[PDB]
């Protein structure tokens, strides 16, 4: 997005990224750059050890035996990808990782989860991975020669608006990676077809003044609450409390039986 | 909240403009409808309990899954909450009618209601159905020609229908 | 963590399959090997100090410059000798893990992944560690399947360094 | 994921220690149980389809609300998903039995499953009931003395029961 | 085909890795099993006709409408009875391949993949074949390791059909 | 890919025949060789780096034109690529030895390699020479009688030599 | 082959753009540098025999075991000294290319890419070449921009080796 | 791609020799021409839209069949593509001028272009004619003596003319 919003949201570097295409008669440097970009994208920006590199697939790409899309698929099917993102993750976390890594977006609806859980149950891991790379969405955005890149922060034809808000759950900043498994932050909002506020970059910040206690820190607690006391006006609530009152607030929420969905510094 | 008059005022102040003759004339016409507005509010209010309970009974009859064990309206506590929500919505609809502006209904009642209902598992589409039943009963009551000076309330009745429709659309 | 049992499940899980005779056979291969692996691990463990000391000395002998030359990367002082014996001990300890686990997983994860970057950054020669591993091969005193498996891990580390 | 062996290795490496003679003996004792472990895995696997379908039939007979129209297992897609979940849980339990460590079951199957079911409105208590039915049929299949070298499998059977119990706890 | 040796290499190749101790243990696991598998294959092969004939009759006994109803999918005429015996013969023969290969590979490749579509298209009940497979489990006369491996493949097919 | 067992299965299936007694006995004979097969794979693998590095030094000594400026093994990338290719070929020969069938080596490594090298300008004949040097050192390593239960490994050594010859013949 | 002129076009081509003032300013940057680079390349080239022999002896002095120890990787014989002298000459010659090209392109393409594997496979210590490159840095006699650009490439090679 | 410098380096490396004194002097002469090269790139770039649109207009006037219904540049998508191709070629011509080597133009623009046009049914001879018109206007623009330090640019103009001629030949 434009500087005014991208700066607040921590996505300036994403906005200025340029799709990388492997051209005919590319140099050795250009192939090297492409291999690096694929590893960064498909492996979610993990530090890649030399022992983990796909020696053979790299050779074939460099020899123009296989396309960039073939090389993306080789990496996605590799044991490295499996160990990083599949063997230690629940399925729905695995699926959103595939959407981030391979399509550069967040899942749009629960039925995408259902489709891919069914496909894994039917044809296993390879069939699941191939669905992303062979999809119309992959072919029309990246084709055979362009390295995948994150798309979720830009208006895409045939996207859902909530794809933009959800992007911030799966993209956590430039200096981040999908390395620790874990659970999906998207589970509830996918299942119930809703959206969640975007607290990223500097949008989590809230004013302190003289009301933020001894450490001048506020914490934002997002809860789901019901009336099991004073009247509850909203099923979803946020509380801003200082560090000194944070234990009391948790205990209050806990005593009321309400669910904490997220807590972060404000 | 805004009423029919302050709504026009707020727009004019932002433009730095006196209200125009046409706008003043439009408000004059609103004033001429006042007695019929008042009567409609009084008629819905006077029948509020019947409207809510009949709509609720009709709703549960058509959607028995709501009150079967495990249903969202099952147990006294959830049945009570459900009846309260029906009353709440009807009440704010009457507020909007009284003020002649939807802002009270939108700000105080509908804003966030879909979000509340999804978060807590309340079947919004069933709330919408009940609202529609309350709409039909209230409009019948408003339109009843007995015991009232005869006249044409179609404009106020249309405005009231718009408020119920907003309420139904907001919960689903 | 490459290991016979984890490999079998990893494959089956990737395929979304129950375990079949292929995986059961893998488990039998493990069972045939496990006791010898544990015995080798016990024998290396009990002899850990002598093996590490001997190996470090074998390196110092084959590369005398490492004891004579100043520098953070050499063993002229006690500090460097400590680091060196510590390193060789890491190699030995993790090898015992491989015997317990039944695969190179422990070497892969704990030691080998990224070793090239360490040796280059801190200017450590792989040939030093190759000698240490050669000594351990020549002096762990194991026999039979315990010898064969333990050597396979010692040679795996050697090949990874060269 | 960890197996019974690498579980001990990982703990030892974090402490920078060789495995103690006690730990090696305990692992040697694990090896001595290896054939029973394989047999239990083979037996459960050979009866997977019967185990799942029988437990599913019993579950729906015991809990008819699941398959009434509007129920969570009504419609072919949801019924198919339900049968799939039963099969998935059984499959990872066999994995954990095979590896002698729960990590595969916990990481791949149970982690976040409760939240998934709550989010979707899948009745987790019913899933737990289904798991319990699968467990009982599984352990009987494992313990059947017919057509197998006779011996005491009580330890393996207890370990397997622990995996089923962990699954049942997790979903509800 | 999915067998202990090819899966070992396939995994190793994808990692660009030489075979290690983990794969050697898989090979040992295959060797422990091979002779019993070859003995099971010979025993099933020698009694193939008896097993196939017996299994086919078991199906007819349990599903008598198959020999009484006119239709392309039934065995009321000599044509169908021959189709049926052929099919049961296919199951039996491919099961012997699995015992030779040491995995479900042959069943997956030649019979199971696509069987759902075949049975649906030609209106063949998978319950028929389950019964034939159960008969074979009950009459092949194997014991010990040979019996365990054979039944795992028969059950693998049975589970695939249900 | 095929292994020694599934190679026979696939042929038998193509004819719709059970394996003959002669074929099963042949397979049983292969099983008897299994330990020697495993030892040979282990020995080559344990010396893979030396086999490659010594073979490469010997090749560049006999064929110095490869490593002079403008030569095909000149510059670090080409030298590293050349050493990689040698290790790849050796790796696939050990796969073929391990499986007891040449398909993995042929399907994955050799098929198309000649044409690939021709297009790159890689001298296929020099590659064959290097494969020969690796073969000679590899066979000596397998045959080392020290440290192993003595026996006749002539059959397994002949098979391994055949795999090297396939590789050599496929590049030149 | 990274150089200012190719990088400018590569960037613009990736964007489907005509060259703009940005790329023009890169060219001016190249021009400002090119004459000094060409002067450095001549100076290095004319003294190459001396710099290479001097650098090699500096390696031999700093690491005397390289001239005393038998082994293919060491220079205790004439064969190794010729190999060592050749290798240092490669570094110097390719460095003069970087001065001509105005970037590290030549070092990246011809020398750096794959050097880790070579040194590891043939058991050559990168410290030897670091010392050789350090000798050249102190003995090429350049000043001004020719010195600064030339040292950047020698430093670039050193950082790649460490 | 190569530039005028790396072209010499690459040839030198294949021979394993330092650049000769005359090769360094020749590159120095290239550097002395750098400002004129930059000016010519800037001048063509500044007029790119005019160069393309004028040449295209001239081409269609000279070759009316192209734009008649059924002609190759008929329909907006085909006309759009035709204009794009003219600009692409001009853009890559400037790239080659900027770098001082044709490799960029040949590798990234002209490679495969004849086959592309043959497959599409684009008249390559008409493309070559349009490139000639762009060449003509470009060289006049580059030689425009006003508003620029005076000097002899004939060498750079010849080099540019060569790149245009290269493009025209590649299609025709
Ligand atoms: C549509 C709403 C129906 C309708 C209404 C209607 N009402 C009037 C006029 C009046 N109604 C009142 C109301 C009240 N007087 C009171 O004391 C109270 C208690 C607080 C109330 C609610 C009044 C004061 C009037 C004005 C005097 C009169 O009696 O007429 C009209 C006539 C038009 C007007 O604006 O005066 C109308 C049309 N009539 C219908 O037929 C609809 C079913
Ligand atoms: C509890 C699980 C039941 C039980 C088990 C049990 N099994 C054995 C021994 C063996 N079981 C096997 C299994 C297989 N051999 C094969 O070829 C295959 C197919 C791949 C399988 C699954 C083997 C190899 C053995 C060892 C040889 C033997 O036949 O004895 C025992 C004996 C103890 C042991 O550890 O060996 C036991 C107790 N026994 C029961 O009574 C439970 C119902
Ligand atoms: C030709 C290859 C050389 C040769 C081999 C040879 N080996 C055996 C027997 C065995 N070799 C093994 C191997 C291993 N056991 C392990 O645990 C591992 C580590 C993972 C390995 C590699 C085994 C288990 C045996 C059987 C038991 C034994 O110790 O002998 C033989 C004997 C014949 C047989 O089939 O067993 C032979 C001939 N012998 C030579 O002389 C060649 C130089
Ligand atoms: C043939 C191409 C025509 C021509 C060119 C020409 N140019 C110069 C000299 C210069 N031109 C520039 C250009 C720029 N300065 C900037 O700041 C930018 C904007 C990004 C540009 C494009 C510069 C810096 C010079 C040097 C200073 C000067 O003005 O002299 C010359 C003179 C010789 C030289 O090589 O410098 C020439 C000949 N002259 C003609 O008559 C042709 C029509
Ligand atoms: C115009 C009346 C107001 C305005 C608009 C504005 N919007 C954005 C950015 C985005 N708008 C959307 C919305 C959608 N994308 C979709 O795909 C869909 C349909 C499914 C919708 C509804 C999105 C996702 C974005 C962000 C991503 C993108 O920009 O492509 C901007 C740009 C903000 C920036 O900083 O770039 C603007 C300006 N702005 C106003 O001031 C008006 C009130
Ligand atoms: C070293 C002084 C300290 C230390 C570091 C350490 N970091 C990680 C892991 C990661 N570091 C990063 C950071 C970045 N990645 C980027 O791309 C960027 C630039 C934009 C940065 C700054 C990331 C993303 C990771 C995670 C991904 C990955 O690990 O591959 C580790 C590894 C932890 C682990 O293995 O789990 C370590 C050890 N550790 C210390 O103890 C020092 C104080
Ligand atoms: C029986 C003693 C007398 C009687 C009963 C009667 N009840 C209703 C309607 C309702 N009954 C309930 C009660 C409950 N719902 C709950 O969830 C629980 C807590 C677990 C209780 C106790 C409710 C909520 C209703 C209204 C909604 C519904 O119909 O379910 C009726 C019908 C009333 C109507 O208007 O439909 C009747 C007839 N009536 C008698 O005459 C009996 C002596
Ligand atoms: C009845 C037709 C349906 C139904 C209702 C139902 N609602 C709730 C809970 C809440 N309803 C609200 C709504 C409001 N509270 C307010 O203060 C206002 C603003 C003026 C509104 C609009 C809220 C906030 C809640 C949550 C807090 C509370 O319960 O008071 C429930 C209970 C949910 C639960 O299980 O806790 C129910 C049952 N349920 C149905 O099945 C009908 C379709
Ligand atoms: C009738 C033609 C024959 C027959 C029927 C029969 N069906 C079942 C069990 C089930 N039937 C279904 C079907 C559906 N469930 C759905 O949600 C829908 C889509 C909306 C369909 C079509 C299912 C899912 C079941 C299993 C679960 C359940 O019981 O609800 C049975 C019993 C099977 C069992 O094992 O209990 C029977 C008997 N049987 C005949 O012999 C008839 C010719
Ligand atoms: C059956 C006894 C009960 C039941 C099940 C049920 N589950 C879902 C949906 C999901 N179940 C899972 C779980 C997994 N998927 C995996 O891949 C794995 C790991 C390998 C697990 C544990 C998931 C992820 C989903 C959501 C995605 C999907 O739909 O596939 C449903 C469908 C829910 C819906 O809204 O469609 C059902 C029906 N339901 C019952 O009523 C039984 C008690
Ligand atoms: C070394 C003894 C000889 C030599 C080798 C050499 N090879 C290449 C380039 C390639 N080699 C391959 C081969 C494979 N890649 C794979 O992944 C596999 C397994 C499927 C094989 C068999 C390929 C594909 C290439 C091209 C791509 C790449 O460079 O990685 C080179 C490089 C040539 C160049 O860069 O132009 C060299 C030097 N060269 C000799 O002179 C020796 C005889
Ligand atoms: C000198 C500082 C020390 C030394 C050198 C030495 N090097 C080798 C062998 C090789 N050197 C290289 C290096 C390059 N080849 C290239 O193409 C380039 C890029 C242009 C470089 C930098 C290579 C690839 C080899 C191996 C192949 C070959 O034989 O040429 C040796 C011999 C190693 C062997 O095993 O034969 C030696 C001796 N040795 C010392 O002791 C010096 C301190
Ligand atoms: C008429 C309303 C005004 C007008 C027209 C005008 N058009 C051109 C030139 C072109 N017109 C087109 C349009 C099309 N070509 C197609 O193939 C199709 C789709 C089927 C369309 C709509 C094109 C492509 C051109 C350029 C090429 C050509 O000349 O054919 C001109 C001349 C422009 C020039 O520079 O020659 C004119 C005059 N001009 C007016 O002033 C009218 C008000
Ligand atoms: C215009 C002077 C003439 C003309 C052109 C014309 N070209 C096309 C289609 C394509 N042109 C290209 C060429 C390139 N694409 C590239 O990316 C580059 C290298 C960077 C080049 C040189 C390609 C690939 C196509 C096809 C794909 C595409 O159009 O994007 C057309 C359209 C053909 C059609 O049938 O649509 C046309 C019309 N046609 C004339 O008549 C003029 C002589």
């Amino acid at each position: 997005t434009s500087l005014v919003s991208a700066q607040r949201l921590g996505i300036v570097a994403v906005d200025e990224a340029i799709p990388l295409e492997l051209r005919s008669r590319s140099t050795e440097e250009e192939v090297d750059a492409v291999i690096l970009a694929v590893y960064r994208q498909v492996l979610g920006n993990d530090h890649l050890m030399s022992q983990e590199r796909l020696t053979s697939a790299e050779s074939l790409l460099r020899g123009r035996e296989i396309s960039v899309r073939d090389f993306v698929r080789a990496v996605a099917l590799s044991e490295v990808y499996r160990q990083k993102f599949f063997h230690s993750n629940p399925q729905n976390r695995f699926i959103e990782l595939n959407y981030k890594h391979l399509l550069g977006r967040a899942p749009y609806d629960q039925s995408e989860i259902a489709f891919h859980t069914d496909l894994y149950h039917q044809g296993g891991y390879e069939a699941e991975i191939n669905s992303y790379i062979d999809s119309v969405e992959y072919t029309e955005n990246f084709g055979d020669w362009v390295v995948p890149y994150f798309r979720g922060f830009a208006t895409q034809r045939n996207q859902k608006t909530v794809g933009f808000s959800r992007s911030f759950q799966v993209y956590r900043g430039y200096a981040t990676s999908d390395r620790s498994g874990s659970r999906s932050r998207l589970t509830r909002e996918l299942a119930r077809n809703t959206a969640s506020p975007v607290y990223a970059g500097s949008t989590a910040e809230s004013l302190r003044g003289t009301s933020a206690g001894s450490r001048n820190q506020m914490y934002r607690l997002q809860v789901i609450q019901g009336a099991a006391g004073t009247r509850v006006r909203r099923g979803k609530a946020e509380y801003l409390v200082s560090y000194d009152n944070l234990s009391a607030k948790l205990q209050q929420i806990n005593r009321q039986g309400d669910t904490v969905t997220m807590i972060s510094l404000a | 909240m805004f009423d029919v008059f302050t709504r026009v005022v707020s727009q004019a102040d932002a433009r730095g403009e006196y209200l125009s003759g046409s706008q003043l004339d439009a408000l004059s016409a609103t004033v001429a409808e006042g007695n019929k507005r008042i009567d409609s509010v009084n008629r819905i209010t006077g029948n509020a309990s019947a409207i809510v309970s009949n709509a609720a009974r009709a709703l549960f009859a058509e959607q028995p899954q709501l009150i079967q064990p495990g249903g969202n309206a099952y147990t006294s506590r959830r049945m009570a909450a459900c009846l309260r929500d029906m009353e709440i919505i009807l009440r704010y609809v009457t507020y909007a009618t009284f003020t002649g502006d939807a802002s009270v209904l939108e700000d105080r009642c509908l804003n966030g209601l879909r979000e509340t209902y999804v978060a807590l598992g309340v079947p919004g589409a069933s709330v919408a159905a009940g609202v529609q039943k309350m709409k039909e009963a209230a409009l019948d009551i408003v339109n009843d020609p007995n015991g009232i000076t005869r006249g044409d309330c179609s404009a106020i009745v249309a405005e009231i229908a718009g408020y119920f429709d907003r309420a139904a659309a907001a919960v689903a | 963590m490459k290991t016979p049992l984890t490999e079998a499940v990893s494959t089956a899980d990737s395929q979304g399959r129950f375990l079949s005779s292929t995986e059961l056979q893998i488990a039998f291969g493990r069972l045939r090997q496990a006791n010898a692996g544990l015995q080798a691990a016990k024998a290396l463990t009990d002899n850990a100090q002598s093996l590490v000391n001997g190996a470090a000395q074998a390196v110092y002998n084959k590369f005398p410059y490492t004891t004579q030359t100043q520098g953070n990367n050499f063993a002229a002082d006690q500090r460097g000798k400590d680091k060196c014996a510590r390193d060789i001990g890491y190699y030995l300890r993790i090898v015992t893990y491989c015997l317990v686990a039944g695969g190179t997983g422990p070497l892969d994860e704990y030691l080998i992944a990224g070793i090239d970057e360490i040796n280059r950054t801190f200017d450590l020669s792989p040939s030093w560690y190759v000698e240490a591993l050669k000594y351990i091969k020549a002096n762990h005193g194991l026999s039979g399947d315990a010898r064969d498996e333990a050597n396979s891990y010692l040679d795996y580390a050697i090949n990874a360094l060269s």
